[PDB]
DNA sequence: CAGGATGTATATATCTGACACGTGCCTGGAGACTAGGGAGTAATCCCCTTGGCGGTTAAAACGCGGGGGACAGCGCGTACGTGCGTTTAAGCGGTGCTAGAGCTGTCTACGACCAATTGAGCGGCCTCGGCACCGGGATTCTCCA
DNA sequence: TGGAGAATCCCGGTGCCGAGGCCGCTCAATTGGTCGTAGACAGCTCTAGCACCGCTTAAACGCACGTACGCGCTGTCCCCCGCGTTTTAACCGCCAAGGGGATTACTCCCTAGTCTCCAGGCACGTGTCAGATATATACATCCTG
């Protein structure tokens, strides 16, 4: 139940950053689901990127290549 | 001499559906589809070989690119065809 | 003698190897890469053409037109998400009706 | 006891600042839980999950902006899950 | 006399199982020549060039109209209005 | 008036193929502007695609490449 | 007697030519293409850093922070159009409120 | 004992040329380097495929100019085109 | 629910243009053999990851009033839906012409490539100043009696 | 609405650790010469893209009438927010164990390259038949009763 470790005010803080004032009480399971499916969409691609290199540790370089696959590229770790 | 992959998918259609034909517009769409998949897979294998500082593209990068840019069961059956073809080819 | 017959495929191994050489993807290319790419194009072409033939079969037609390819692509949720950013000419759209538009009390 | 202006203060505070919002170790172990599903006994760089956290919550706050726009379009101020599947299907997932 | 809302729903199916081009070819051709004259003068166009230009145009049009339809549904309405178009082009990221 | 060459029943037909039932009166020139900016974004790439080739006739091939550049690749016209 | 001196650019020309050569983009690389690419990269770097330093000036710090870079590229319209699909780490978002959200 | 190439000093010289009093952090330095690397890869890949589209085996300055006109929005694109063109004639006028 | 009114699905006649199939030929793929360099494999080591202990406290969990927003219901007035007469421009066919794509021949200037040379560029190191942080006072700022 | 209290801005002081310059080596950038071929230029061909005219015909446009639906208003209740109290798991700091990423060295075999040959794939021509067009008929809904 470590998906629940992303906790009750964490979605609240992310929504306050996103500019949302009032949020529902049933919103948390849904955004936990979308964060979970985003994480298995990215982490799997990072895992095959690691697996191709005959490596058993995941760096940040293949993480940002997996981000580059989905059109969600990240600046600050590709150096 | 216009270069195309028409008759190859004609034999594929005959061995998968031996009692039908295909139109010329659907021929253009099938040729463009297989060309888009070729460009996507070869570009992913190219940058995958570049990422590991390797100058050679072999079946490993093609297999990993297939596992990358195809969805799950489609990619699983794609590698199930690919390694079976490479074992049939390397045995003769 | 033909490498496609040696690999037991219909797609040309030598042509894929040629466009891998002149497609400047790398400085050198291996031997199993063109047969692997030919097998992948084999399987993907067979999978789209099988559902296209089924979409022609239940439409009682012995000819494949782009509407059958569009019906084949969007019905199954695998190749549709494979090529979701692709539009097909003479293709149309799947018949989908949102449930709030139908009249009730009929 | 102000009725509803604490939330606007939180909005201004969190859009003004730029620290990491999701708490560190539960995310760092949730990455381990998802990564166990593909290959077992996986080692992880610290900078890998450091990049993954800023990857995840940037997507999350872009999504929350999108469902905020959907909830405003629905003549409401409270977001429901229906705005979430609005945002996901309309933006293309 | 038909009830308003059911013959349009009837020809929904007629245009939705169909596959030909909705917009007439000549006004789209003239419009394409007008908007392409401003980038470079006295251009020429192939016949399949303006045919491929119309294909993506109506494909993007009905992909946007799916989006505006189910965005106007969410606001407990049936009629599509220009702010659903703003919502579609905003969530898609085409505007901002 | 040539932007108005594509017309009220054509827009209503294209929206009807998109599955709508009722259409407001302010829809039509709004989607006329949407079609105008879409053709701007495509034709601006296509015109320099012909301009690089020492060419002054737009073919169907470079339109396909421009639509591939905007992430909306189109089948049935070669490529 | 470097090539970047005669090109008038502080960006490297030989490094760009080296990355263009063994980057397998094409088998032949022209002479003016690396200096053109280095000029465009110089301009884009200057365009980023000008508004980054300006945002640092309004924030009254003399160090460029990733928040300053995010405020530089998101407040400028074609810069956001070029950088729409990227995310900037430790950069945050623009402070904006919808007009219906304010009370009264 | 390793070697890692980056564009830190070049964008340092650009920064001190445009702002002779402002410093930069190391995280922002890496953001800067990754940004210029990404846009370099974008322009180089578009010029490569655009040369392949015209069956040309050489990437000249015209391919870079056309790829700049494709990947950049309008007045930014022609300002970058002007900077690249004046750099090419400056390099060609010199030996 | 029950009977007309239409639009849609089903069944022949046929007919035509696109599609399946045969033919030459020539260029691109296959057979064979060599060179060498890029990948495979093994030993080292040292950074970096993993695991654990323990104090600290900020943050999460929980509970409860209450108020304001989601939602249901109702009234309305107008703005699009649908139908009909009429105009109008799209579509199709024909001609006719020429600008401009496409390809072939040359050669020359531009780019690959290798040897010799060297200085910009990168790792290590050190220093100090910009900036994060704590604390007290002034400044808004929002709710109410 | 003045003001009580709470959050925020601001200035002064402190201490810290990472920007930023210096130094030494080194390997990648520069220069010079060669030589090979990619494409710039001219010219020929020929083809498809405008350009215009006439018929015809179904699509578009304007208008009349209606009705249903989007929007405004009111009531309700419920559920999420603000805040006080309790608990618990994250954070900081520190310490070892060792794991495998990275580096260097030595081999080997696999693929680029070259020459020769031949047959698979493509342009083109031509029957031919399956979808298009037309006509007739059943039927499955909707509209009003």
């Amino acid at each position: 139940d470590n998906i629940q470790g992303i906790t009750k005010p964490a979605i609240r803080r992310l929504a306050r950053r996103g500019g949302v004032k009032r949020i529902s009480g049933l919103i948390y399971e849904e955004t936990r689901g979308v964060l979970k499916v985003f994480l298995e969409n990215v982490i799997r691609d990072a895992v095959t990127y690691t697996e191709h290199a005959k490596r058993k540790t995941v760096t940040a370089m293949d993480v940002v290549y997996a981000l580059k696959r989905q059109g969600r590229t990240l600046y600050g770790f590709g150096g | 001499r216009k270069e195309s992959y028409a008759i190859y998918v004609y034999k594929v259609l005959k061995q998968v559906h031996p009692d039908t034909g295909i139109s010329s517009k659907a021929m253009s769409i099938m040729n463009s589809f297989v060309n888009d998949v070729f460009e996507r897979i070869a570009g992913e294998a190219s940058r995958l070989a570049h990422y590991n500082k390797r100058s050679t593209i072999t079946s490993r990068e093609i297999q990993t690119a297939v596992r990358l840019l195809l969805p799950g069961e489609l990619a699983k059956h794609a590698v199930s065809e690919g390694t079976k073809a490479v074992t049939k080819y390397t045995s003769a | 003698k033909t490498r496609s017959s040696r690999a037991g495929l219909q797609f040309p191994v030598g042509r894929v190897h040629r466009l891998l050489r002149k497609g400047n993807y790398a400085e050198r290319v291996g031997a199993g890469a063109p047969v692997y790419l030919a097998a992948v194009l084999e399987y993907l072409t067979a999978e789209i053409l099988e559902l296209a033939g089924n979409a022609a079969r239940d439409n009682k037609k012995t000819r494949i037109i782009p509407r059958h390819l569009q019906l084949a692509v969007r019905n199954d949720e695998e190749l549709n998400k494979l090529l979701g950013r692709v539009t097909i000419a003479q293709g149309g759209v799947l018949p989908n009706i949102q449930s709030v538009l139908l009249p009730k009390k009929t | 006891y102000r009725p509803g202006t604490v939330a606007l203060r939180e909005i201004r505070r969190y859009q003004k600042s730029t620290e990491l919002l999701i708490r560190k170790l539960p995310f760092q172990r949730l990455v381990r839980e998802i990564a166990q599903d593909f290959k077992t006994d996986l080692r992880f760089q610290s900078s890998a999950v450091m990049a993954l956290q800023e990857a995840s919550e940037a997507y999350l706050v872009a999504l929350f902006e999108d469902t905020n726009l959907a909830a405003i379009h629905a003549k409401r101020v409270t977001i429901m899950p229906k705005d979430i599947q609005l945002a996901r299907r309309i933006r293309g997932e």
